[PDB]
Parts: C-alpha cells; structure tokens; sequence
C-alpha cells in the first residue's frame, strides 16, 4: 500500500517576479540605517520586555507527513512540528554496492567533492555562504544510499535548496579541484585503522559477502587512484543519479513552499535521463579473517546471515531478540549469564545489521588476550540457547523496544533519516504505531524459527587485536557444532 | 554615538545603488562626450591617413620583427611575477607548457649571441593568443577570493611567526623581518 | 583564400569551427615590405588608410610634436 | 590585495598623485587664470 | 615469526634476554667450523678462549613436535600481479 503522491507541474514564471520571493541576504554591511542601539539596556532578565501585540492563541501545526511528486519523477515528503530549525536532505540510490572492478572508490570520491564548483556557483562562494548563514551541511556515503543534508533557520530554506540540488544537476569536476582533494582521500582509511569498532564492522562485511554487493569497501585505496579522473566519475552518475532514484525530505518546513522551490530548481535545465538497471542479488559466503594489531584486548565477533533483510518478513523478530540479549541495562541475558560470571570479560553485546535484501546477526566481545579459547566456548554456549526464551524475558523486551522507538523519534535528524531511508528501500513509511502492533505479535515460536534458519549457513568469524591464543578456524567451527549450532 | 550617524550616511548611499542596479546585462555608457566625439570624426580622415594610421602599422612591424628574430610569441613576454598570470600558468596542460619553456630557453640564447634566425625559421604569426582561456579563468578565481576575504583591513599580532603582522603570509620578505636566526643552519619554508 | 595566417581547417568530428574571414583585395604601396593587414572591408578605417604614407612617417612624427612647440616658443618665450 | 604585506606603497601612491595635482593647479591659476 | 613487532617492545630488557641465553646457549648446543685453516691451530686458540672463565652450564630441554594445521590467508597490497602459492606438508622433514 504505497502512499498517494500529489502532482506538482512545471510552470514558466517571470524571473523578476520570482525575485520578490527570495529571502533577504547580506554579505556586506555598508553602514547601518537603524541608530537606536540596544533599547533594552539596563533591564535585567527577571523582567519581561514583551508587549500585548506579541501574544497569540496557539494553533497546532500539521505534523503528519505529506507527499508530492514532480514530473521528472522526484518524490518529496515533509512534516512540520512548529520548530524554528529545519532539516533538509537529498537521498540518492547510488551506494558502494553498485561499483565494479573498474570503479572501486568512485562513490567515496563523489562524497569528498560535495559542494564543489557547479555551473552557477563556485566552491568558495558555496561553502562561505553556508557558513555566513549559520547552517551546517555535509555528505555521507553508504553501501546502499548517498545523502546530502543541511540544517538552518527555517526562513533560509529557499537559499539552501539550490546548493543541495546543484551537486546532482550540473557539477563541473574541474581538474585542479580534483588534485586538491586527493590528500583527504587516503587519510580516511588511515583514520579508520585506529577505530577498532569500525574496523571490526568492515571486516565483517568484506568476509560475509566475499567480492560482491554488500562486501565492497566504503573508502578508496591506493589502487583506486588509477581511475580518479572526471570521465569515470561522470559515467557513474549517468547510470544512477536520475530523479527517479532520488527522494527529498524536509522537517519544520511548509510543504507547499518546499515544492515550489524544488520545481524552480529543475524547470530551466535538463536532468540526467532515466535508465533501467538490474540489481544483482547478494551472495553470502561466510568465512574467517584475523588482523593482528597492538592492543591490550582480544576483539572477537561471530555472526550469521539473516535471509531477506529489511523486506524478508521477520525484521521485528530479530529486533526483539537483540533486546533480550543486550545491546550497547542490567537484567539482559548477556549481563547476567556472561559478564557477572566472568571477571576477565570487559564487554559483550549483540548486533543486527539489515539491508534491503540481506543482513547479519551475531555477537561481539572483548576479553583478556590470554583466555581467547574460553571466550569462544562462552559465545558458542549462548548461541546454543538463543532459540529459547521465557515469558518474563520476552515481555520485558517488547516493552523496552517500544519505548526506544518512540524516544528515538523525538529528534529531527533521526526522523529525517528514517523517512528517506524507508522510501528508497520499500517505497513506504511504516509508522511507530504499526511497529508496536507487530512487536506485540511476536511469539516464542517465531524466535525459535528464525534462529534455526539463521544456522543453516556457515558463520562469519572475525578477530582483532591480540590474537595470540585465538583457536584455529576448524576449532571454532567445531565448538559451535558441539553446542548444537 | 557619532559612529552610528556616519553609518547612516554610508547606508543611504548604499541602498540607492542597489535600488538602481539592473538585473541583466546592459551596455556601458559612452565615455567621451559628444563634443569630443564630433571633433575626432571631423578630423579623422586627415589625422588617421597621415599620422595615426602609419603609427599603428609601424608599431606592429617593429614588434613582429623583434619577436621573429628570437623565435618568440607575444604572450611569451608576460612575467610569472604577476599573480594573475602565475595562476594562469598553473592551469596549463603539459603540451602548451613544454613549448613555452623551450621558446624561452632558445630566445635567451639568441639574445646572448646577437645573431638573427634564418628567414625560413621566421615564417609564423606571433600574435596568436594561446593564454587567453587560462587568463580569464584566473581573473575569476582571484576576484572571488578578494571579495569574500579581503573586504576589510584586518588587525594582527606584530612581528610574530616570521611575518610583520600587516598581511604577509610568506616569511622573511620585508627588511624588518630579515635575518631570522643568529645560530644554526636555517631552513626552507618549502620544507615545513 | 583566407585572410591572414589561416589555412582551411580539416573536418574532425567533435571540433566546432569558428567562421573565418575570406581574403580581401590589396592596395598600392606594399611591394617588397613585410606584410601587415589592412582594416576590414566594412570599416571606416579602411576608407582612410593608405600604405603609401608609411614612407613619410619619420618626418611627419617630428613635425606634429616638435613643430608646434618650436613655433609657440619662438613667439611667446 | 589579500595575502601580502605591501601596505605602505599604496599610501605613497595616493600622496604623490595628490601632490602633483596641486602643484600644476597652483601654477595655472597664477599664469593662465 | 622471525622478527619483532611493536608488541615485542614490552619485554625488551636485559633480564628477559639473559634468561633466554641461560636455557639455550650451552657449549653442548654449539658447533664451530672453519675453512682454509690449520685444524690443530684452531683447536688451540678455541681452547684458550674457554680455559680461564666459566661457560653457561648445560640443561636438559624437551623439543616439542610441530603441529601442522594448514589454512588460508590473503594480503591485499598495491601491485600489478596476483601472487599465489599452494603447499602441503612433508612428513618427517630432513
Ligand atoms: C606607543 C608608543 C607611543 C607612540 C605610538 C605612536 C602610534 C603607534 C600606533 C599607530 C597605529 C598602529 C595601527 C595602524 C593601523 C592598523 C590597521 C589594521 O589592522 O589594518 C592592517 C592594514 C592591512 O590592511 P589590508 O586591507 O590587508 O591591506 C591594506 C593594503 O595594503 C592597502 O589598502 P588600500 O589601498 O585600501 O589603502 C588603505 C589606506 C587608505 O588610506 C589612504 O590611502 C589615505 C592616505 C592619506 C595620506 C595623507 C596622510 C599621510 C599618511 C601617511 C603618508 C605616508 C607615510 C610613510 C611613512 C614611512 C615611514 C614609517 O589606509 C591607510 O592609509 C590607513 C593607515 C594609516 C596609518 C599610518 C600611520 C600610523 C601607523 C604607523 C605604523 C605603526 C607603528 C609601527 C612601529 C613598528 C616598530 C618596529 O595594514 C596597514 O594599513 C598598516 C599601516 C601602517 C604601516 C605599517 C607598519 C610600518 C612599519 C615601518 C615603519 C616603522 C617606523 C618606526 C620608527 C618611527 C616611529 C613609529
Ligand atoms: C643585513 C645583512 C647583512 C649583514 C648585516 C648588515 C648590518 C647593517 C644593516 C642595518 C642594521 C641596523 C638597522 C637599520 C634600520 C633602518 C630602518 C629600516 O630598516 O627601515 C626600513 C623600512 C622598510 O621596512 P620593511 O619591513 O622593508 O617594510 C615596511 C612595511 O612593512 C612594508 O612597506 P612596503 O614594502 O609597502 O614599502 C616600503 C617602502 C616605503 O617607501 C616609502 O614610504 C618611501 C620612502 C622614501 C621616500 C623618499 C624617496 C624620494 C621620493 C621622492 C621625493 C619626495 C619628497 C617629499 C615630499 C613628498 C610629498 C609630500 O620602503 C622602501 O622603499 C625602502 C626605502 C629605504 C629607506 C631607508 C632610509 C632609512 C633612514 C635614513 C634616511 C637617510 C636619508 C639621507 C638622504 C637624504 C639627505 C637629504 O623603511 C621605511 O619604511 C622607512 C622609510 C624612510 C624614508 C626616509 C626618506 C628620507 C628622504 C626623504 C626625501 C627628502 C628630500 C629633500 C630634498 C631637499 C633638497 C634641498
């Protein structure tokens, strides 16, 4: 049941009349007309300076999501909560899972060239004008999506829209600007090495989906520098950056006004034309990888595949199981059965990483580098009992999950990212009220069913840090098989 | 508040310029007055025929013969000590940069010997503007920087960090910051 | 065929070519000298130029500058 | 311009020009006007 | 491994070194060889090097048998070629 999109047609307008609607903006202050100074001098803050003309009777705003679409295929969705700071975001369905051996690193290059020179605005004037407006903006690359975002006072929205859309409409990709960005392109993975949690996650993906789809790396390598030229970049955008593969989202904006200015950004110039692409299905292989590094702890992670991912039909069941075990709390299964019964364990948790059509689920532990063999035995024992929960554990997990959902959605940023991410992966937005109804219908049999299916494929093992006593690949596999995994 | 009154005058003249600024290209107005554009057109047939005309033609012959004697192009005469032209040279592609390097080497050698090239090595047009696309892009880059960063006289710490404090960024280029060290072996700013 | 130092450009797909002026007639007084072009056809300068005046310019230049100064000086100074 | 510390020569330029305009204007009013 | 690592620097002090030599550097675990020398003269000067001072005393050590496991390892690096090696165990060695 997809949402019904309202049509916003292209219209030709007189330029001089549209300029009467652009918000005021100043970069220079050549003198000042007002000469009254601080009229509130000497008045302390325990006393009010407002007048009756400043009082109003409150009228709540329109907080439901409204939907619209342009004629070029761009989908638009916005909501207003009455705040004064707006969040804006442009989501593109063009992540690292679409790269090949001749392209590895191109999506990371496009992220680091965000807000560079365009056909109607230079790099310096773009980043300098955003700062002077008091806004923050950036670009984030992922495995399935690329996102451009900005936050600013809600009266500056018309000024920020073109500086976001220009990156996908008419970037120039000048040689001397590419040569000035090549430095920050390598320092990413170098900065990633000294971040253990992020390194364990990367190793988990590269090992789960060997050389395909979700297993490609996020950042560039020294090899990638062999194809860092404008023609390769421009060829990638022509295959993936059409309006039909993009969604725009705003929070704390007027819906009708956002549609008008988005229509005006696309009316006079030609966008990248559509193209039919076939999405290859991921191939899960599992395996094992080690990475020795100076560290006082032995990091260890073990995971399995989740069939179907976000659209597999059992998303809510894996999120309830995660809550029972314990995530990033003092009555979770991992705090009572593992941490309290072993003083040499520094931490432990469960993770659940889901994508459009595949995901992984597993455990992650730090421990004393001299007891890695025992760390493997305890993890295997927990996997052996995952398919059994009591009524008290299950009921306490549901209540904890519902509260987290509603509480997360109090923040502007999270709401924006959730709405845009859902419309690219499923063309529908599931409300928190529908999540609750689904959470309440999870049974004990469902848990036991999804754990068994999870164990029908090989595992994915990762070790990081001091791995001097980590058993051999065959011994980890055998320990799991003795606990019934 | 005497500063706020002066600011009101600046602001009035500022708003007047803006309210009378066009929103599209409009040709610039003629500089010379009508009285001056009438005397010139009346004396033109005689002034141009016997003086200004031959002056223009002698000038281009003098320039062409000197450049061709040395194997040079007109655009080779500009210096890299101009900030605009320095930026333009940084934007050149390899093939054009190599040919300029070679012509400049050959012209210094010929001026040292004071020997003409043969006539058959002079058969070329020296007035082709091969630098123009790069000069106009350089002007655009540096006009942006000046308008966005250089619109005010900024203060700074004086005689600190190797610079004077009045705007210089490269160290040791003014006499009052000469001689940075008394002991040691010194160093290069390019190796920091 | 073409005016100046240009030759007919080869046809190469991808290179848009600017229009090039055709050759124009010559005037008397340039035999034996290094060539310099005349003003374009449709121009007031072409109606007034005469290459034969180049030969007398070394004297004309002395007269327009030093001439008035010498007569003004011999009358009032 | 922005980036260099040649800050006195632009002042010398404007003082010299102004001085010249005043010298040749004080002589004309004494000889001509 | 043959060489040290950054972890090895945590025990790079004389007491650890001297404890290792006392277990392995006895004369019974050493051989001296020369080529293009007089045998009798080499023995005399080797005897003179050891006669006035005390050497590390012998010790009985048990040599653990190697355990072959096999497996697989990859190492990505900038290079135009793909290096590949496959091997098996030889029982008994020399
Ligand atoms: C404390 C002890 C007791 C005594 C204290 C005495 C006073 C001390 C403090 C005085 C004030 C200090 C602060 C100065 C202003 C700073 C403002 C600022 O932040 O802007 C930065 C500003 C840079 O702004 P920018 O936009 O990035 O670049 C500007 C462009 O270059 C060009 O931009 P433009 O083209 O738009 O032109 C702008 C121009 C527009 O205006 C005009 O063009 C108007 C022209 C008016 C002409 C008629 C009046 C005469 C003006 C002067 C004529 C030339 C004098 C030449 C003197 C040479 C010998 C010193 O603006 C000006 O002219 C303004 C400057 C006027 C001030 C000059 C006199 C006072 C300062 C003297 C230096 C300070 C002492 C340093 C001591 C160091 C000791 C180690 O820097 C300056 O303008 C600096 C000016 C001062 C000169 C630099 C230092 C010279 C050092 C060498 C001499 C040392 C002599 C020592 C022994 C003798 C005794 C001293
Ligand atoms: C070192 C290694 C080797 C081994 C060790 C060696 C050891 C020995 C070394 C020394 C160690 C001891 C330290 C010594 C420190 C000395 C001071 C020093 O270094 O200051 C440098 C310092 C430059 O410092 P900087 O760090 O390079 O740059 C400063 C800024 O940051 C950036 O400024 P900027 O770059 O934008 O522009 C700077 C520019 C700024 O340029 C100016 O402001 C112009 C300065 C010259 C003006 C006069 C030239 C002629 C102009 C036409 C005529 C004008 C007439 C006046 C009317 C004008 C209209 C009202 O300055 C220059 O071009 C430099 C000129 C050099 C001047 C040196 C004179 C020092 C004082 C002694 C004077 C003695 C005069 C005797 C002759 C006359 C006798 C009757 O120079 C000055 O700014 C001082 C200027 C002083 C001008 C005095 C002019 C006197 C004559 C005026 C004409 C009178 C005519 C009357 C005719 C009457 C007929 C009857």
């Amino acid at each position: 049941p997809a949402p019904e999109y309202r049509r916003v047609p292209f219209v030709k307008e007189d330029m001089e009349k549209v300029m009467e609607e652009v918000p005021e903006f100043k970069y220079y202050y050549v003198g000042k007309e007002n000469t009254k100074g601080n009229v509130y001098e000497g008045i302390p803050l325990d006393q009010s300076i407002l007048e009756p003309a400043d009082l109003r009777d409150y009228v709540p705003p329109h907080s439901n999501i409204q939907y619209s679409k342009l004629d070029n295929g761009l989908r638009i969705a916005s909501m207003d909560r009455g705040g004064l700071t707006a969040s804006l975001g442009l989501f593109v369905h063009a992540g690292t899972r679409f790269e090949d051996v001749t392209n590895f690193g191109v999506t990371h290059m496009i992220q680091n060239l965000a807000f560079a020179s365009t056909a109607h605005l230079s790099l310096l004037r773009t980043v300098k004008t955003i700062e002077v407006l008091g806004a923050n903006a950036g670009c984030v690359v992922g495995r399935e999506h690329l996102v451009y975002s900005a936050e600013c006072l809600r009266s500056h929205m018309p000024l920020l829209v073109p500086m976001l859309t220009g990156n996908v409409l008419f970037p120039r990709f000048l040689p001397w600007e590419l040569k000035a960005c090549k430095e920050k392109l390598i320092m990413a993975r170098k900065r990633l090495e000294h971040m253990p949690d992020q390194m364990v996650s990367e190793l988990l993906h590269t090992t789960a989906w060997h050389n395909n789809t979700l297993g490609h790396k996020l950042h560039c390598t020294e090899r990638s520098l062999g194809h860092y030229n404008p023609d390769v970049i421009r060829h990638y955008m022509l295959q993936h950056f059409s309006p039909e593969n993009m969604v725009f989202v705003g929070v704390n904006v007027n819906h009708d006004e956002l549609c008008t200015w988005l229509m005006r950004a696309f009316v006079d110039y030609n966008a990248i034309p559509p193209s039919k692409r076939t999405v290859a299905s991921p191939v899960y292989t599992g395996g094992d990888v080690r990475l020795e590094t100076p560290s006082p702890h032995a990091h260890m992670a073990i995971a399995f595949e989740t069939p179907g991912g976000w659209n597999g039909g059992d998303l809510v069941a894996y999120s309830v199981l995660q809550t029972i075990l314990g995530g990033g709390g003092m009555y979770t299964r991992l705090y009572l059965n593992v941490l309290n019964q072993n003083e040499w364990v520094e931490s432990a948790m469960a993770f659940n990483t889901q994508y459009t059509d595949s995901g992984i689920f597993g455990l992650y532990m730090l421990a004393d580098p001299t007891k890695s063999a025992n760390a493997v035995k305890v993890m295997a024992e927990q996997f052996g009992k995952m398919g059994s929960v009591t009524k008290e554990e299950l009921q306490r997990a549901k209540n904890s999950l519902k509260s987290s959902i509603f509480m997360n959605l109090e923040c502007r940023g999270i709401v924006m990212e959730d709405v845009g991410r859902q419309l690219l992966m499923s063309n529908r937005v599931i409300s928190p009220q529908e999540f609750c109804t689904a959470i309440d219908a999870v049974t004990e049999a469902d848990i036991k069913r999804v754990v068994d299916a999870m164990y029908k494929k090989p595992p994915t093992v990762v070790a990081y840090g001091d791995v001097s006593t980590v058993p051999h690949y065959e011994e980890v596999r055998a320990a799991l098989r003795a606990a019934g995994v | 508040q005497f500063h706020r009154e002066i600011g009101k005058l600046f602001a009035s003249y500022s708003n007047k310029i803006t309210a009378n600024s066009p929103v599209q290209y409009v040709p610039s107005p003629p500089t010379k007055g009508k009285v001056r554009r009438a005397l010139s057109s009346a004396l033109m047939p005689v002034w141009f025929k016997f003086f200004r005309g031959p002056l223009d033609r002698w000038n281009l012959a003098v320039m062409a013969k000197y450049l061709r004697d040395h194997g040079l192009m007109y655009d080779d005469l500009y210096s890299d000590k101009e900030p605009v032209f320095a930026r333009a040279l940084e934007l050149l592609p390899p093939d054009i940069q190599a040919a300029r390097f070679r012509r400049l080497m050959r012209g210094t050698y010929l001026n040292h010997l004071r020997l003409y090239l043969p006539v058959h090595e002079q058969n070329y047009d020296p007035f082709i503007p091969y630098m123009a696309p790069y000069v106009e892009e350089a002007k655009f880059q540096l006009q942006e920087e000046e308008e966005l960063l250089g619109y005010h006289m900024w203060e700074g710490v004086w005689y600190s960090g190797g610079v004077t404090g009045f705007g210089d960024k490269e160290p040791g280029e003014h006499f009052l910051v000469a001689l940075p060290n008394l002991y040691g072996a010194g160093g290069s700013p390019m190796q920091a | 065929k073409l005016e100046g130092s240009l030759l007919p450009p080869p046809h190469i797909p991808g290179i848009r070519r600017a229009p090039r002026e055709p050759a124009s007639p010559k005037m008397a007084g340039m035999e034996g000298r290094m060539p310099v072009r005349l003003p374009p056809e449709g121009s007031r300068f072409r109606q007034y130029v005469d290459p034969r005046a180049d030969v007398y310019f070394p004297l004309t230049a002395v007269l327009v500058t030093l001439g008035p100064l010498y007569m003004f000086s011999k009358a009032f100074f | 311009s922005y980036g260099n510390g040649t800050v006195l020569m632009p002042i010398v330029r404007r003082v010299f020009i102004g001085a010249l305009v005043g010298i040749y204007a004080y002589a004309a009013t004494d000889v001509v006007l």
